[PDB]
């Protein structure tokens, strides 16, 4: 599945600055959720692709940003 | 430049004549679908902007609920339910679904 | 919540200038941070940014080359590197906090003049 990368401490999206192909975002997201993973920069957050299903996405219950 | 095209924001009227408990309209248009990705500023004179709605409909934080934001791909309105004196000012719209983010030429809303 | 910019003058064409931003009342690391600008009487304009760790950065088109900007998080500073300047180049500078797509928090602007 896919979904945007969220900091599990303060609940927020990644805020990236390359719109599209984006090696923040790629770099980002695999380090959250493992070298599978894809990666790229939507509507200036990062997008994670290729997750297993059951992989924490945005968003995070109370926590807001 | 860099040869690609930019989404072009389209605001009307540029200038909206309005007096205090009345309702104002804004529109904001694009020239192709930017689906939400549709912020709000308002930007009184001498002043700095200030965040409106970060995205179609969701204010920023301390904004009163009197406004409203509504759309989605290239029709986008804002909604002023009951005017107070000091939402007179100018209004700017700006996409951010793709790049570069870009902004409409703003719409004047002065005092009928 | 405050942003406070400085270092906005007059230059002369082909100038350098180097901008400077300070934030106070959030944790600075963990935003990505803007420059926009405003010629006088006319509309926005996006400069360039940087994110979280300085891990991505970009510029407007008109700008690519001959701006550089940079943060200091210890300092909670943000910074834009102004080269090879033109007349198009004049307007208020702002310093912005990244709102995911948009800018939640604006500076209140210093002045870059240039002629002629």
């Amino acid at each position: 599945k896919e979904g945007y990368l969220v900091d599990k401490n303060t609940g927020c999206k990644y805020e990236c600055l390359k719109l599209g192909d984006n090696d923040y975002c790629l770099r980002e997201c695999k380090q959250q959720y493992g070298k599978g993973a894809g990666g790229y920069c939507y509507a200036f957050a990062c997008w994670c692709t290729h997750l297993y299903e059951q992989a924490i996405v945005w968003p995070l219950p109370n926590k807001r940003c | 430049g860099g040869g690609g095209s930019e989404i072009v924001l389209t605001q009307s009227p540029a200038t909206l004549s309005v007096s205090p408990g009345e309702r104002a309209t804004l529109s904001c248009r694009a020239s192709q679908s930017v689906r939400s990705y549709l912020a709000w500023y308002q930007q009184k004179p001498g002043q700095a902007p200030r965040l409106l709605f970060s995205d179609a409909s969701n204010r920023a934080t301390g904004i009163p609920a009197r406004f409203t934001g509504s759309g989605s791909g290239t029709d986008f309105t804002l909604t002023i339910s009951s005017l107070e004196p000091e939402d007179f000012a100018i209004y700017y719209c700006q996409q951010y679904r793709y790049s570069p983010r870009t902004f409409g030429q703003g719409t004047k809303v002065e005092i009928k | 919540v405050q942003l406070v910019e400085s270092g906005g003058g007059l230059v002369q064409p082909g100038g350098s200038l180097r901008l400077s931003c300070t934030g106070s009342g959030f944790t600075f690391d963990n935003y990505a941070m803007h420059w926009l600008r405003q010629v006088p009487g006319e509309g926005l304009e996006w400069v360039s940014g940087i994110s979280r760790s300085s891990g991505d950065i970009d510029y407007a088109d008109s700008v690519k080359g001959r701006f550089t900007i940079s943060r200091d998080d210890a300092k909670k500073t943000l910074s834009l590197q102004m080269n090879s300047l033109r007349a198009e180049d004049t307007a208020v500078y702002y310093c912005a906090r990244g709102g995911v797509g948009s800018f939640d928090t604006w500076g209140q602007g210093t002045m870059v003049t240039v002629s002629s």
